[PDB]
RNA sequence: GAAGCCAGAGGAAACUCUGGUGGAGGCUCGCAGCGGUUCUGACGUGCAAAUCGAUCGUCAAAUCUGAGCAUGGGGGCGAAA
RNA sequence: GGAGACGACGGCGGGGGCCCCGGGCAGAGUUCUCUUUUCUUCUUAACGGUCUAUCACCCUGGAAACAGUUUGUCUGGAGAUAGGGUUUAAUGGCCGGAAGAGCCCGACACUUCUGUCGGGUCCGGUGCGCUCUCGACGUCCCUUGAAAAUCCGCGGGAGGGAAUAAUUCUCACGCCAGGUCGUACUCAUAACCGCAGCAGGUCCCCAAGGUGAACAGCCUCUGGUUGAUAGAACAAUGUAGAUAAGGGAAGUCGGCAAAAUAGAUCCGUAACUUCGGGAAAAGGAUUGGCUCUAAGGGUUGGGCACGUGCGUGCGGUUAACAACCAACUUAGAACUGGUACGGACAGGGGGAAUCUGACUGUCUAAUUAAAACAUAGCAUUGCG
């Protein structure tokens, strides 16, 4: 059937929900490698070797 | 509820005698107004003197430093110390008087 | 004041002058030589 | 210039032979710092949020590599 | 003393017009002997030139006109020297009209207020120029309605 | 305010009437531009070997305009004076 | 095969910039009185990443009780509506660049050389506004509105290719190279032409605020000027601008010139006509200020039972209700000053006829702009 507006506007919330939560994963991502920082320090000079 | 300090220093001017603090303080009562009314502080603005020619002001409403230069600017041009003494912002809501630069003729 | 054509230059931008001071002062009423405007008074 | 979010490929980027220097902006307001390394094509910056294990980076990044902080004043 | 050279250099320093410079006048040699624009920033920097404030123009009386146009003077036929449609146009209007109906209509068929066929007749009737605004609209809606309940309760 | 379109009232239909919408025209008032109607105009060894002021024509096009290029005197070009 | 590569005009929508409104920090001005005031700075490039943005296209499905839909009536069994997707398109948001810059403010130092150190550079709103740009439509044509260099995709399958590993990968990073000439300044009431530093002429881009329909006229901001022989006096006659009692064209070849009319709202508008016009015909009523009233808008938001913020299966169209937000027009009324009310500016005099050329248009640069010329239409002649 048609949607309504009040759908719409819950669907682009959920999109734009997604999205700051991929932001936010993303985030804690990178500080869980810096966090590991020296065994990829590590890794990168043994794959060099 | 939210509270805002501002501080108005006229030390120099206090100890040369140039500016009354105790006028500057009536005359912020009589002048600082609260909703377009003067005369309707109440407990939303309280002004004291907490000495060495300073003046102190409690705000519980959005009541503004450039408001306060205003009236201090008001009260100099009625004093007639507009053209000898200036009111500049030293810190977050401390306003300074001092004079302007002197030369020797 | 000439405000219709151009506009006050500000008191910060000029110097003021010593006597100019000590006069207006000494009209209002303060003894300028308990204070001492002359050392204040740069050079 | 070049934004790497990633602390491996940031380690082979400050590893590679062209990478002439780096540098460190630290930006109090935001509570953040920036690794900046000067290579021939790209200047690649990694952003991360002000912490002692993000100042403890420099420590990883290789010694050959002069890193500066950046100073207050850009002086001409 | 001339000193067309050092206004021009004063301009082109302070990044403002040559009418804005201030030279000192007490300081003619002075200013005189600066030939550089190094010279001209530090006389800048020491106050010996300085750049003048802006001429005033000042917004107060169109705001306050702004308010009474608002509040409605000076809106009459005397005031008026435009035609109407010069004024504000027809096309607009219509234009505005026909999109709040049309917006109305949309929001009802998709709220499930009204159907599908009356949602194609009242937006044939309001291309029709039958609904003056959105309140004649709404009550021509509700005396449908009306008479189609009055149809089911007689059926 | 031309076609085209919407709605209503009629009409067996074709059509008629009413209210809107629409935005056509070598249409029209008029700014710039282009032009040059009138004034016992200014000027008349002039600012000027054709200028100045007011007024006037036209102003969405047979409108105005640059550069490049073509036509050369028994010629060219000419909405033709 | 595509790109390069294409007319003019009309309205509509998106984006940048400009204009406007509000709050905040700092600075400046006003201050008899008033003004929490008026004004100023508050900025973000190329180049990239990422998430998105009309048209269009794809999938399911099969529509009359026809539906969707634009300001503008187009689309749909050659597959519409609906639901779910894919993509052309950024001068959109965020991030890197990039705050370290620029800007604003303050405090010390300072013979010069020279500076040094602090604090901030923030948050919103509105639109028949102006300008550029983009997009989808539409109109017009007996008018249909460049070419080439250059770049890319595809069809095709010739060649070239592997485990001694091969690679002839439009991916990422890395290495090397990029010559010649122009470049100042003016572009005009003094840098060009007109014999000149000549009121003439000479192709363009950017274009603020107020009144107002308006790049009209008038006033103002930024930016520029204050340059065009000066001083004194106020005779005639001039040039330019004005006023004049009573009469109102008696003036003069001739109402030449001047005056009168003029914007906008409303009432009303004849003959004639090619039916399109005439027409703003004619003739009338009104317009200031203040205080109000009314009308015309946008956004968001529905109850259960389960699974677990969505999926279903239901149930309902008084949301006809609440909260928040916003701008300009229109109509009506009271009060009030008056010799004036489109108070300056700006801005049709009108009508009855005749001759004449159909109309728009064009020409005698420097005495004639017209019944002259051209024009569409019509007629004739020649040519296979």
């Amino acid at each position: 059937r048609r949607k309504t507006k009040a759908e719409r506007n819950r669907i682009k919330r959920r999109k734009e929900e997604e999205r700051k939560r991929k932001h936010e994963e993303a985030m804690k991502r990178k500080q869980q490698q810096l966090e590991q920082a020296k065994k990829i320090a590590a890794e990168v000079e043994e794959r060099e070797r | 509820k939210v509270t805002k300090k501002f501080i108005i220093n006229a030390s120099q001017p206090a100890s040369d005698k140039i500016f009354d603090v105790s006028a500057f303080e009536k005359f912020l009562n009589e002048r600082i107004k609260v909703d377009g009314r003067v005369g309707n502080l109440g407990d939303v603005i309280k002004i004291s003197q907490i000495g060495d020619g300073k003046v102190e002001i409690i705000a519980h409403n959005d009541l503004s430093g450039r408001y306060l230069k205003y009236l201090t600017k008001k009260f100099l041009k009625k004093m007639q110390l507009r053209d000898w003494l200036r009111v500049v912002a030293t810190s977050k809501g401390v306003y300074e008087l001092k004079f302007y630069n002197i030369v020797n003729d | 004041k000439s405000l219709k054509n151009r506009a006050i230059i500000p008191r910060k931008a000029v110097k003021k002058p010593l006597s100019q001071l000590e006069d207006h002062l000494d009209q209002l009423g303060v003894d300028t030589e308990a204070i001492g405007l002359r050392a204040r008074a740069q050079t | 210039p070049q934004e790497v979010s990633d602390i491996k490929k940031f380690i082979e980027i400050c590893r590679r032979k062209d990478a002439s220097s780096a540098r460190i902006k630290k930006n109090p307001k935001t509570q953040q710092i920036k690794f900046k390394v000067r290579c021939q094509r790209f200047l690649y910056t990694l952003v991360l949020k002000d912490s002692d294990k993000a100042e403890k980076l420099k420590q990883s990044l290789p010694p050959n590599l002069q890193i500066k902080d950046v100073p207050k004043r850009n002086k001409r | 003393v001339n000193l067309r050279t050092q206004k021009r250099l004063a301009a082109s320093v302070l990044g403002c017009g040559e009418g804005k410079v201030w030279l000192d006048p007490n300081e003619v040699s002075e200013i005189s002997n600066a030939n550089s624009r190094q010279s001209i920033r530090k006389l800048v920097a020491d106050g010996l030139i300085i750049k003048k404030p802006v001429t005033m123009h000042s917004r107060s009386r169109a705001r306050e006109l702004n308010l009474a146009r608002r509040i409605g003077r000076h809106r009459g036929f005397g005031k008026r020297k435009g035609t109407a449609d010069a004024r504000m146009p027809q096309q607009v209007l219509w234009m505005r009209r026909q999109r709040v109906l049309r917006r109305l209509l949309v929001k009802y068929r998709a709220s499930g207020k009204i159907d599908k066929h009356l949602y194609h007749e009242l937006y044939h009737l309001a291309k029709g120029n039958t609904f003056k605004h959105k309140r004649a609209l709404v009550e021509h809606i509700h005396r449908a309605k009306a008479e189609k309940a009055r149809e089911r309760q007689i059926k």
